[PDB]
RNA sequence: CAGCUUGUUGGUGGGGUGACGGCCUACCAAGGCGACGACGGGUAGCCGGCCUGAGAGGGUGUCCGGCCACACUGGGACUGA
RNA sequence: AGAAGCACCGGCCAACUACGUGCCAGCAGCCGCGGUAAUACGUAGGGUGCGAGCGUUGUCCGGAAUUACUGGGCGUAAAGAGCUCGUAGGUGGUUUGUCGCGUUGUUCGUGAAAUCUCACGGCUUAACUGUGAGCGUGCGGGCGAUACGGGCAGACUAGAGU
RNA sequence: CUGGGCAGUAACUGACGCUGAGGAGCGAAAGCGUGGGGAGCGAACAGGAUUAGAUACCCUGGUAGUCCACGCCGUAAACGGUGGGUACUAGGUGUGGGUUUCCUUCCUUGGGAUCCGUGCCGUAGCUAACGCAUUAAGUACCCCGCCUGGGGAGUACGGCC
RNA sequence: UCGAAGGUGGGAUCGGCGAUUGGGACGAAGUCGUAACAAGGUAGCCGUACCGGAAGGUGCGGCUGGAUC
């Protein structure tokens, strides 16, 4: 058992697939920024930092309704464990120009591309979304 | 493979494309003693006679080389120069003479490409 | 009404006690070139009559493509259920390169800036159907403004 | 006949 | 070794394609003129003329001492 | 590297287009091109897109060595290629002179050129490919006075409609460019994209 | 059949065996 | 090609060197390298760069230019900055 | 006046009508043609392509995503070790604070020239040369932050285990 | 005598986890060593039948062997033709083990919840198709291992056992 | 002292020749069989041991890429 970013975005990818209702998944302090981050994109619907039993947990609403069309295309972790890929500002991802928005983790911390690009700052290219 | 860490515990290497020739460390063309002359048969769905020579190379090598154009004018001897090319047709076939060259004559009343079969201008 | 373009026919056999049934088909596209595109494969004894089946097979069947002036929004990799084809706005472009018949396809389109290549299956039909599949899955921005608010905010200063 | 097998 | 101590380089770099991060070893000649360190403890090295076999490295800091 | 030399009906007729007529507006004949042309033919991108690009050769006269030369350069350059190339090949001199009508055929207005009928600012050149930019003005050449191609040929620049980038004294025939020659804008008789796209394979 | 990837594989095997069962001895055990 | 290594490994002292330096050298210690490829074999002058390619990369490193070695083969030394 | 030839022509691949020929001769890069009606052989003619060059051979790359980082596979297509254990190595959960090694940003130096890109300009144009900028992807030094990774110090617990 | 595993409990540690080249070990049947045993069966073998022929089928009889003690070789569909681990995603039907709720006797020891394992059908998704499908051949991470046209060939030279 | 070239002697390693010999490949109609594909006429396969000139057969054990069901 590894990799937490890879759950946290496959079960996405479950309930994307599926047009479930809501992800329930371990509370984390990366988990909780990014979440909000993308909330901020407005790829995701609202989410929640809940707390069971043992530790700490999250949920996460699906976003949809316009239709049953989702509003969340799909996703890929680029940095491996063991493939860490950093970038610098002058040749930041280009991806889905403008919309494939990926997050960044920088010396200031986690931020979308334009906004690192506004910086002109580097850093780790943790996923795409698409 | 993939797995990055086993290309780095490994390392890459493609499919090893052969040399198609022992024409003297694969130069061009060279020089042929040019000796025996045979026209033998190729495969079953032929059904024809091909001129070609079992000839030494300046590598010391006897070596099939076809025989282009009708007529000739070799008796096991009369040097040539060989040069690349394939048949398909006659196994063992790897090397084609140039008519017309070092000693044969080119190639008779040939009117259509003039610059192969050691074919000339009606001059 | 609409352009004509035309796959590579082929040719099929159905095996009897008393020996063949040589049959033609040849899979057919039309498009204005303004994106609605009709694809149509038919298939009979007859050239002239699958082709028409295939014509009436487009017209029973075209797609609106999400173009910006004659190209795509952003690249997509039309993934088939065996064909391939990876392509990219090229936002100068200046031209359409594509493989075989995929650049049919783009004329009937009537597409101008287009980079795109075939892998995996050279088998045309299903690289058409790939190139199908891209194209459905190519969105505009209005309509990510569906999925996300706050629109315009992008990066494209061209657009017209 | 032959030479060839046959 | 007699007024010399190996010490194990430690170092790291990435593949110049893949670009993974890997850990590299290598080993030096601490040459000193006199030992004051046990096994394991961390030391601070620096580089100076040839003494003997390459000798460049010398002991400059005791620093993070083993268990 | 060097001139066609030879009839035009071979040609245009097949590429099936009078590519420039001279004193005949065209042939009037049909689309034969030779002894089987009457035959009706299967088409391709390879021929088609060919036939395009020989439709350029031709009508400028330039071989193919060359015209790659302006290609690579027009890849080199912004814009849309195709564009980049007529313009390029707008600069040369017996393009511009060809449309100032100085001459009864284009292959007329090309032995003038090279012959130094007509020189520039201040040389006598003999090169019907020179690239001919802005401010550059073409000189008549003084020992071409007192002959028949430049007073009959003035009396006749009627035929060729001075292109709208450039002004041509007529009492000088000092060609001065005023504007890039963007003949994107203007007559225009052939496509520009599927050569484009032939170059590329 | 997908035996017919199998069938090449179980001759060769069997002529080698067969050629060597046919020197198992100083016909070969020498060299 | 997986065991290579006693001038090897380390120290003292001394000489010697344009010069630190087992470079050399008397004595003493017993180490050192190595599967994060020792020893060995095969192949090869290296690079800016040339060619290809969309580029990542590949091939190549011929002219020109820089660097290194060699001068019938081998060995040694003088003069001398 | 005084100076045009060469290759090709079934398809792939712009590029054909006939004659002669009759599994023979003979052509061919792959498929392949010729067994008396050859658009594939020899010739004429016609046409195509290039052009004082044109064709052939040979060699490298690509095309080949057929060594696949970008960018491929392993149920039967060739490919999962007969299974397990476990060393090196790889990898490693929640988390406080720490070092700032990695990475990132900045700055200095470095990265020669020529060559390459771009823009100008000069040889009657071009090639070429010339000017300038760029490129020179890259190192060290110095300068800030510390996200993430990593190391140290330490904690909790669900992981795993008892 | 002795190993392993599962549920519940959550008493204890507090990341001590996973994989694992090279390496070590276990590893059907056949086979081999030494020695015992040896009913029946039964390669080889013999004879008869069949067949044009039949050193094969068929039948008779029958050696080695099968069996046991201690050793070697270390192969096979040693196959689910699916490496291991980890997390997640329509259901239903059967089954094995155990725990626990409603019906608490409606006796049913049923239904329901939960953890493992097992076999079937099946949504999505995937797949060249066949098919897989909460035991994934789906989504996705780590590690290991193996190929890169068929033959020549998993053979030769070499080296280890 | 050092130390070339040379010599002596034995080893390592690479390569070529080598009667002869085995196997492999290819080649219009060669000669005796006809094992495999259907239940291919005794179902086939993997590994293993024995036998025959050959396809092969045979025995223990294994799988279904296998009859009937």
């Amino acid at each position: 058992m590894t990799d937490p970013i890879a759950d946290f975005l496959t079960r996405l990818r479950n309930a994307n697939s599926a047009y479930h209702d809501e992800v329930s998944l371990p509370h984390s302090k990366l988990k909780a920024n990014i979440a909000q981050i993308l909330k901020n994109e407005g790829y995701i619907s609202d989410f929640r930092t809940e707390d069971a039993r043992v530790g700490k947990s999250l949920v996460i609403q699906l976003k949809y309704g316009p239709s049953r069309e989702r509003s969340i295309a799909g996703l890929r972790r680029v940095s491996k464990p063991g493939l860490r890929v950093y970038a610098k500002s002058t040749n930041l991802p280009r991806v889905l120009g403008g919309l494939g928005v990926a997050i960044i983790s920088t010396s200031s911390g986690l931020l979308t591309d334009r906004q690192a690009a506004r910086q002109g700052v580097g850093g780790e290219v943790l996923a795409y979304v698409w | 493979m993939p797995t990055i860490q086993q290309l780095v515990r490994k390392g890459r290497r493609d499919k090893i494309s052969k040399v198609k020739t022992a024409a003297l460390k694969g130069s061009p063309q060279r020089r042929g003693v040019c000796t025996r002359v045979y026209t033998t048969t190729p495969k079953k769905p032929n059904s024809a006679l091909r001129k070609v020579a079992r000839v030494k190379l300046t590598s010391q090598v006897e070596v099939t080389a076809y025989i282009p154009g009708e007529g000739h004018n070799l008796q096991e001897h009369s040097m040539v120069l060989v040069r690349g090319g394939r048949v398909k047709d006659l196994p063992g076939v790897r090397y084609k003479i140039i008519r017309g060259s070092l000693d044969t004559q080119g190639v008779k009343n040939r009117k259509q490409a003039r610059s192969r079969y050691g074919a000339k201008k009606e001059k | 009404n609409y352009l004509e373009r035309v796959v590579a026919i082929n040719r099929v056999s159905k095996v009897v006690k008393g020996g063949r049934r040589f049959s033609f088909t040849a899979l057919v596209i039309v498009g204005d070139g303004n994106g609605m595109v009709g694809v149509g494969y038919g298939k009979a004894k007859e050239v002239p009559a699958a082709i028409a089946k295939g014509v009436e097979e487009a017209r029973k069947s075209f797609f609106r493509v999400p173009l910006i002036g004659g190209t795509i929004t952003h690249p997509v990799q039309g993934e088939a259920a065996a064909g391939v084809v990876l392509l990219r706005p090229a936002s100068p472009g200046t031209g359409v390169i594509a493989g075989g018949a995929a650049r049919a396809v783009l004329e009937c389109a009537g597409v101008h800036d287009i980079l795109a290549k075939s892998l995996g299956s050279d088998n045309a039909i299903n690289v058409v159907h790939a190139t199908v599949a891209a194209l459905k899955l190519l969105q505009r921005p209005e309509e990510v403004a569906a999925r996300r608010g706050l629109p315009i905010e992008d990066v494209a200063p061209a657009g017209m | 006949k032959a030479x060839r097998a046959a | 070794m007699q007024k010399t101590i190996v010490v194990e380089l430690e170092d790291r770099m990435r593949h110049p394609l893949y670009g993974k991060i890997i850990r590299t070893t290598k080993k030096v000649k601490a040459h000193d003129e006199d030992s004051v360190a046990g096994i394991g403890d961390r030391v601070s090295l620096m580089e100076t003329r040839p003494l003997s076999a390459t000798k460049r490295w010398r002991l400059v800091e005791i620093l993070e001492k083993a268990k | 590297m060097a001139r066609y030399t030879g009839p035009v009906t071979r040609k245009s007729r097949r590429l099936r287009t009078d590519l420039v007529g001279g004193d005949q507006a065209f042939e009037k004949r049909p689309y034969p091109p030779g002894q089987h042309g009457r035959a009706r033919i299967k088409e391709s991108e390879y021929l088609l897109q060919l036939q395009e690009k020989q439709k350029a050769r031709f009508t400028y006269g330039v071989m193919e060595k060359q015209f790659r030369r302006y290609y690579e350069e027009a890849v080199r350059q912004p814009g849309k290629t195709g564009e980049e190339l007529l313009k390029i090949l707008e600069s040369r001199l017996d393009n511009v002179i060809y449309r100032a009508g100085l001459a009864r055929t284009r292959r007329m207005a090309r032995q003038l050129v090279s012959h130094g009928h007509f020189n520039v600012n201040g040389v006598h050149v003999n090169v019907p490919s020179y690239r001919v930019s802005q401010y550059d003005i073409v000189d008549v050449r003084d020992k071409s006075l007192n002959t028949v191609p430049f007073q009959i040929a003035r009396e006749t620049a009627g035929e060729r409609p001075i292109p709208s980038w450039l002004q041509v004294v007529g009492e000088r025939q000092r060609v001065l460019i005023h504007q890039l020659p963007e003949r994107a804008q203007i007559d225009v008789p052939l496509t520009e994209q599927l050569i484009v796209e032939y170059y590329s394979k | 059949g997908s035996v017919i990837k199998k069938r090449r594989k179980r001759m060769s095997k069997k002529k080698h065996r067969k050629l060597l069962r046919r020197t198992r001895v100083q016909r070969r055990k020498l060299g």
